[PDB]
């Protein structure tokens, strides 16, 4: 395709912040990128951002400093940027740029796509059809993933997220084998997983953990430290979510990919607009800040005719516990369902400290059923959800009531109530619990009461499921 | 409980050390096969450059490229000092063609103290009056940059399609 | 915001 | 190319350059006729703009401005240790000294450093005439003062081989001491290394925290330990109680190095730290030696200028990383980082940079993460294979006591360890005023295999030490309306145990013996017994209800007064004046003691 | 020195409010005084504030009015502002400006300093620990005033602070009275007072008071009323603070500085940098508050070699008494704390109205002990503290419930407040206690309670001062 020579120029009209004026350049092109050479030595890559007539304005990644103004050469590449995608990726560690840094060789490219990605058809989407394990009881039996959901998880400073994330990430995967095992063994799952905005400590506890979990085989892992330059931070998503779609629709696999600290992507994002000069928006973060979060999100679900799939966990952080802060609402508006961690209950020494009660869900009525799964699950559901309901409110009534006054039942209450808390929901950092161990878990704390209190439950998988 | 755990999660931590480290041996083999690749695509070239006949029109082409990427009203090309004749003829050539292709009149010089290292292979480049604006197209750069536009294709040829690869978009 | 929209345009001039 | 400009215009400290197009960005220049050091913040075109680091009263249009080809530095060589400066690494001492006078005099240019003071040489005898040698090699020693002995390198990026040595004896800055030749050129060095500011020093590689960080707070040292090379960050409007953090840590520790670099800070308080802590001194063995001759001190009251406040932190961290290189163990306390980050929003506010939230511009943050990142463990480069590590405390002075400043929040979101201080324990005189609820760290977790493979208690403890808290807590918030009539008998338990760890266990007096330090040990030994009575009680109360006759609270007070009186004396078991042995066994017996009283209530 | 003969122009290129701009300026210096001769003959001066190739700014003291486009002169004196200075400015009062109002001749130089100020080497300053005695026991006693410190009082519209201030430098003394009489009776306050922005009837009123205390001999004003030009107010305290200096250092005397309505200086420090149209702050303010707010409080402190000394007493109002306002945050962050006169114990009636527990004293701590005050002073003040805090909380706690489910404790605690309120604060327009007096009022409200409920006070001093 591309066959002209490059040029470059010793012209710079001047230098403000982050950014870098210059002129006389034929036919510039809106998001070009340009590599630099400064007097010392050193490259340095970065962008075009305003082009007008012979003027052009490059804001240079890895932070303006010492540019001379003559003694500067400015090469131009003529071309927006292009991800080398390839499925051979998986077992690599890379940084924002996407330069690899686990001594290994760049990537011998096997395609290359636009980094920004193409909006996909709504025509062409499938609505999910079946669930996945994270590996967390908690999160499976009470809240269930569909293939193809978006469903971020709130967390704040302070909380042990970093480490749930961990856990899902070395436990993710599926549950096909209700019929056989010899049929599951065709596995064609994988995880991408993007590190941002992070500091250097869990940097290197994520880079070890998921080395010591020795399922490396098919994880593909991007870090980027809150020490390389602020614009990688808003480049990281966009490799991640492309290397996502080339290995959903092009080898039909089912990826799962999951962002961190979408708080530190909105804090770069705020700082790009601020130097670009733009006018605020609301809270100083701008405008059109719920556009880029739908762009980013709305890479996923499921294509008619492909069989593959791409579901979304993103995480973030709310300043200050407060839920009204634009990032959740944007984020909750753009997703669907929405699942909480508390912090009375890592307080309590609780792990992982997950607070079902104002965990929901948006397709839990049709990723489960009957084939895919059990049939004692929903139901099972809203029992456990309903009991524990009355033993906590039941336990603030005797907190006042006195506990003399208490029935017996209200004892068996608050039973449920501590096993439930002792044993349903923690689990330990390497308890890998399935599904089925999950429900079968459920089904004994259930049996405390007799059926008659099991009112949620149908009488037909009454005399069935509860005498057990 | 306790022992056991320890020692079997240890065993796995090796186990899976060394199969990371053997992945990463066999992708360092296939880096340094297509590096040798590309050096052996570098001497052929070096080699077929002493073939003056073509060496000329292969010199024209660039030239006037190189003509038709600046565009300014004062031009300087550099080139070795040993190629000087051909590339005179080059331009002798190139200047009027250029100028009934762009309907304008241009003026075009050449240095004669200022040459290029001799360890080039071979080629020329460009700069506009006042030398702030260049445009390098050696033989080396274009080497470069056709072949860092074409590895997927050396990929496919040298170690066959991908077996998963189930559509091409 | 305003007086900063404020300072924007008259930084124009 | 020229060498000369001119001062084109002027308003407040920011001025504007002319006639200079062979400069670039962050380089040094003097300006004026008392030659005010500035540096280059923006360009255009041939024009530019500087900002001058002394007042700017005065200085007409068409000043000269003399360019120098260098961004701004730091000198690093012995006699650092030991000594105070100023934002731009500048010795007050020596001004005094020199000038015999009260001021400072505008455009004083006198070298940080020494240049006619003799130190003794000892080269490293493994290294002959033609040795190769890359960079960040040890090449001598010497004796800074009797505790460190500060060890000489070449700077990284540079090699060569060995030319010559001179033989052991005395030198001083302005001689050559070594001599290397590269391959096709040749060059000499001296004692003195200068190194730019704002770039970080290279390492061989980073490693992760394996040992804690000695403090005489127990708070925050049982509960939110912080550990050797570690992150943290001390909030609160002002240093309450952190001066004397700062010295118990210096008086108590493994570290080597004790960097305080002052910044905002009142006319009085540096006068207070100037005059205490040079005549503060400890025993290293068995000698008393002041502790300046292991800190170093850079002071910038808050009358100084603005840039000289943006350059204070960064000088003060490359000073820090320099004494980490040298393979020592460091500790820095920054202090009221909320007025140079004021300070960074004013400095932009001039230039019309366009202000993100209350001002602060948007990359506040990642110059604030370019400053903390810069701290842990790591191996250093070398041939000698040494160690090393740095440990950073911040200092975070919130507008308002709370969270809603961008800056405390952007600074919470990148500490590993927070150490939020109560306003209202602040006010109830129960120091330190460590909150306990909104406070936080990371590292818990690989501190608990140190503390397995030393102590073999302290989780479990410590565990149930924050649960009988936070029940104690979670009681309070309850029982403020029934005021208190539904206290049950295991409430009542959990209440005084929590009670009794409060007044007894969280809360120490610096200006006594038997507080002023608690170790690791003694720390775990009172939390032991904390959670033995506690256990204790709870199981016979248990036992009595479900049997018979059971057993409230009244008859434990009755019975075991004198058990919980010596329990809470053990607070006072003073080891100035008594040793290890005496208070482990009172330890010991005490828990015995509470061990047959509750037989005898069986 | 300079011998050369002065500029002058009549290129004036425009006003625009306050401000005036010239053009055609042969090497304008920054910072230096002009003078206005204006067509019908008056003058007038003003300062160069911004200068840029061959154009000026200058702001005019005086108001600009009248001036005229072509017939107006500008004369430059190329200097910054060196103003006189003598011992004999004693016994006099100036205005704004420096020009006398009391008819009295027209200064005469012993000296000339620069305004500005040359800072102190920080190295050669000495760390205060002397006692100022005022006889204010809310002060004394609980947050006590030391030499060389730097204590402002905040207050707000309708609360008599001014009276305060007036009865504060009518009683300023030593605590070292114990010592032969000789001894104590050398050392005098040199006062200087500088009225920022006030009305007829405080002037009248200050100077009638130092008129009728007879220590006009050791008193230098800067009147500055509220129909003067407003711009006055940034150079008012300036010349105050200058001519400390001088006292502090050159003639070797103790001397205490009085600065008032500082609002009215942030008001002028606005409406001047709103003419100039620079990037604001918050509120409005300029963002570089911060900075000449410490240029003006951190002129103060001791010096080694020198026996003089500087105590700083500023005071500020309250915008609708909201402690959160930037003024009165920045001063507290500059400053050593507060005194915080508060409205509440006005509007009872109580003179001088001043809440203990806000204010702050950090020199405090080591200000006091045995042979400077007393061996008996510190856990007296923290107990008194103490006890207010948890009457404070007991009074909120009432308000929440009542009565009913109080104890006898809390009447105690409430008795306790109600006689603090009514011994302890209240003094009278001339009550003037001592110190050791102060710590036996202290004593007599803390045996109210029994010795052992108290925890701050160790035993040891309860011991030999608790039981009579």
């Amino acid at each position: 395709y591309l066959s002209q020579p490059r040029l470059t120029y010793k012209t710079v009209s001047g230098v403000n912040g982050p950014l870098v004026i210059l002129d006389h350049v034929k036919f510039p092109r809106y998001a070009e990128i340009v590599h630099l050479t400064l007097p010392d030595g050193t490259k340095r890559s970065g962008q075009v951002l305003e082009v007008s007539g012979s003027k052009a304005v490059v804001q240079v990644f890895e932070g303006t400093s010492g540019i001379d103004a003559k003694k500067t050469s400015c090469e131009f590449t003529g071309d927006i940027l292009r991800t080398p995608v390839s499925e051979d990726m998986l077992g690599r560690v890379f940084n924002g740029s996407g330069k690899p840094i686990d001594r290994g060789p760049v990537v011998l490219a096997e395609d290359f796509l636009d980094i920004m990605g193409q909006p996909i058809n709504p025509q062409c989407r499938i609505y999910p059809e079946e669930m996945i394990q994270t590996g967390i009881s908690a999160i499976d039996g009470m809240n269930s993933i569909a293939r193809g959901q978006k469903i971020p998880i709130f967390s704040a400073a302070g909380l042990p997220h970093n480490e749930i994330a961990a856990q899902i990430c070395r436990q993710a995967g599926l549950v096909k084998k209700s019929k056989d095992v010899v049929d599951y063994s065709e596995e064609n799952f994988a995880i991408v997983f993007a590190a941002m905005g992070v500091n250097m400590e869990t940097a290197r506890f994520f880079k070890s953990d998921f080395e010591e979990n020795g399922s490396m085989d098919n994880v593909c892992l991007f870090l980027n430290l809150a020490n390389d330059p602020t614009i990688e931070r808003i480049i990281t998503p966009r490799l991640a979510l492309t290397t996502a779609e080339f290995l959903a629709y092009q080898c039909e696999k089912h990826v799962l990919v999951i962002l961190t600290d979408m708080s530190s992507y909105a804090e770069a994002l705020r700082e790009v607009s601020a130097a670009r000069e733009e006018v605020p928006g609301r809270r100083g973060f701008p405008g059109y800040m719920y556009t880029d979060l739908a762009t980013i999100y709305e890479r996923a679900g499921r294509v008619e005719g492909r069989n593959g799939s791409i579901t979304q966990i993103p995480i973030l952080t709310m300043p200050n516990d407060d839920i009204t802060h634009p990032i959740p609402d944007l984020t909750g508006y753009i997703t669907e369902g929405q699942i909480y961690v508390d912090r009375q209950l890592h307080n309590r020494q609780i792990y992982p400290p997950i607070n079902v009660l104002p965990s929901l869900s948006r397709l839990m009525k049709s990723a489960i059923g009957e084939g895919m799964t059990r049939k004692d699950h929903a139901d099972v559901s809203n029992q456990l959800y309903a009991c524990y309901a009355i033993g906590k409110d039941v336990q603030a009534m005797k907190a006042v009531v006195g506990e003399e006054a208490l029935t017996s039942d209200d004892l068996l209450y608050l039973e449920f109530l501590q096993k439930f808390e002792k044993n349903f929901i923690t689990q330990g950092p390497y308890e890998n619990r399935t599904v089925y161990e999950t429900l079968d878990i459920g089904w004994q704390l259930l049996r405390i009461f007799p059926k008659e209190m099991l009112k949620r439950i149908p009488q037909s998988t009454l005399s069935e499921f509860y005498p057990r | 409980e306790k022992k056991e755990k320890q020692i079997e999660q240890q065993k796995k931590i090796q186990m899976s050390n060394l199969m990371n480290q053997a992945r990463l041996k066999v992708l360092r083999a296939r880096d340094d096969l297509i590096t040798d690749l590309l050096n052996e695509a570098k001497q052929r070239l070096s080699k077929v450059v002493k073939d003056t006949t073509r060496y000329q029109v292969l010199l024209d082409g660039l030239v006037l490229q190189g003509l038709y990427q600046l565009l300014e009203p004062r031009m300087i090309v550099r080139c070795r000092k040993q190629d000087f004749p051909l590339v005179k003829a080059a331009v002798q050539k190139a200047i009027p063609m250029y100028k009934i292709a762009t309907k304008k009149d241009v003026d075009v010089q050449i240095d004669q103290e200022a040459y290029l290292p001799e360890e080039i292979a071979g080629g020329v480049e460009i700069y506009n009056g006042d030398r702030k604006i260049k445009v390098s197209n050696t033989l080396e750069s274009r080497l470069d940059l056709i072949a860092q536009q074409m590895m997927p294709e050396v990929r496919g040829a040298l170690f066959g399609a991908n077996a998963n690869r189930k559509f091409l978009d | 915001f305003y007086r900063l929209k404020k300072i924007q345009e008259k930084k124009k001039i | 190319e020229s060498t000369f400009g001119y001062v084109h215009g002027v308003s407040g400290p920011v001025v504007t350059a002319c006639d200079m197009a062979g400069a670039a960005m962050y380089e040094l220049v003097r300006v004026g006729h008392s030659e005010l050091v500035g540096e280059i913040i923006r360009l255009e075109g041939d024009m530019a703009t500087i900002q001058v680091y002394e007042e700017t009263s005065g200085v007409s249009v068409g000043d000269p401005v003399l360019r120098t080809g260098k961004p701004l530095s730091v000198e690093l060589g012995p006699g650092i240790m030991g000594a105070i400066f100023d934002g731009i690494q500048r010795p007050l001492s020596d001004i005094s000294s020199q000038t015999q006078s009260i001021y400072i005099p505008r455009g004083v240019n006198v070298s940080a450093l020494s240049r006619d003071i003799k130190w003794e040489f000892i080269p490293s005898k493994n290294l002959r005439v033609g040795s190769h040698i890359t960079g960040g090699d040890i090449y001598g020693i010497v004796n800074e003062n009797s505790l460190i002995k500060h060890k000489i390198m070449l700077p990284p990026r540079n090699r060569g081989s060995v030319t010559y040595i001179a033989p052991p004896g005395n030198y001083d800055a302005s001689d050559v001491v070594l001599e290397l030749e590269f391959e096709g050129v040749k060059e000499k060095f001296s004692m003195v290394q200068v190194w730019p500011v704002r770039q970080v020093r290279p390492v061989t590689e980073k490693l992760p925290a394996n040992h804690p960080l000695l403090t005489g707070q127990r708070v925050l040292d049982a509960l939110f330990p912080c550990v050797q090379g570690g992150t943290t960050a001390i909030p609160g409007a002002f240093g309450c109680g952190k001066t004397v953090i700062s010295q118990s840590l210096s008086k108590y520790s493994n570290s080597d190095v004790i960097i305080y670099v002052g910044c905002g800070e009142r006319g009085n308080e540096m006068s207070e730290v100037l005059r205490d802590f040079p005549e503060l001194t400890m025993e290293v063995d068995g000698k008393v030696e002041s502790i300046m001759k292991r800190t170093a001190l850079v002071a910038n009251t808050s009358n100084m200028p603005v840039a000289a406040r943006e350059a204070s932190i960064y000088t003060g961290i490359t000073l820090s990383e320099y004494f980490r290189d040298m393979g020592y163990h460091v500790s820095m306390m920054a202090d009221s980082t909320s007025r140079w980050a004021e300070a960074l929003r004013e400095i932009s506010g001039r230039l019309a940079e366009m202000p993100a939230d209350s001002g602060y511009p948007a990359y506040l943050g990642a110059r604030l993460a370019s400053f903390y990142e810069r701290a842990g463990r790591v191996k250093c480069l070398g041939n000698p294979e040494r160690e090393g590590s740095v440990s950073i405390v911040g200092a975070v002075s919130p507008p308002g006591g709370d969270f809603s400043d961008p800056v405390t929040s952007a600074t919470l979101g990148i500490v590993q360890v927070f150490w939020g201080l109560d306003k209202k324990l602040a006010q109830r005189k129960h120091f330190p005023s460590v909150n306990w609820l909104i406070s936080y760290s990371k590292y818990m977790r690989a501190l608990d295999e140190y503390y397995d493979k030393h102590f073999t208690e302290f989780v479990p403890l410590r565990t149930k030490a924050k649960e009988i808290l936070q029940e104690e807590e979670d009681l309070a918030e309850i029982v403020q309306l029934v005021g208190k009539a539904s206290l049950a008998e295991t409430d009542k338990i959990t209440l005084e145990v929590a009670k009794l760890i409060k007044d007894d266990f969280l809360q120490q007096n610096g200006y006594t013996p038997y507080d002023r330090f608690c170790p690791f040990y003694k720390t775990v030994g009172m939390l032991s017994n904390m959670i033995s009575f506690y256990d204790m009680a709870r199981r016979a109360v248990e036992t009595t209800a479900q049997s018979d006759n059971k057993i409230t609270w009244s008859i434990i007070r009755e019975h075991m007064g004198e058990i919980l009186y010596k329990l809470s004396s053990m607070k006072f078991k003073d080891p100035v004046k008594d040793g290890e042995a005496k208070i482990k066994a009172d330890y010991a017996q005490l828990l015995e003691d509470m061990q047959n009283a509750f037989r005898s209530l069986e």
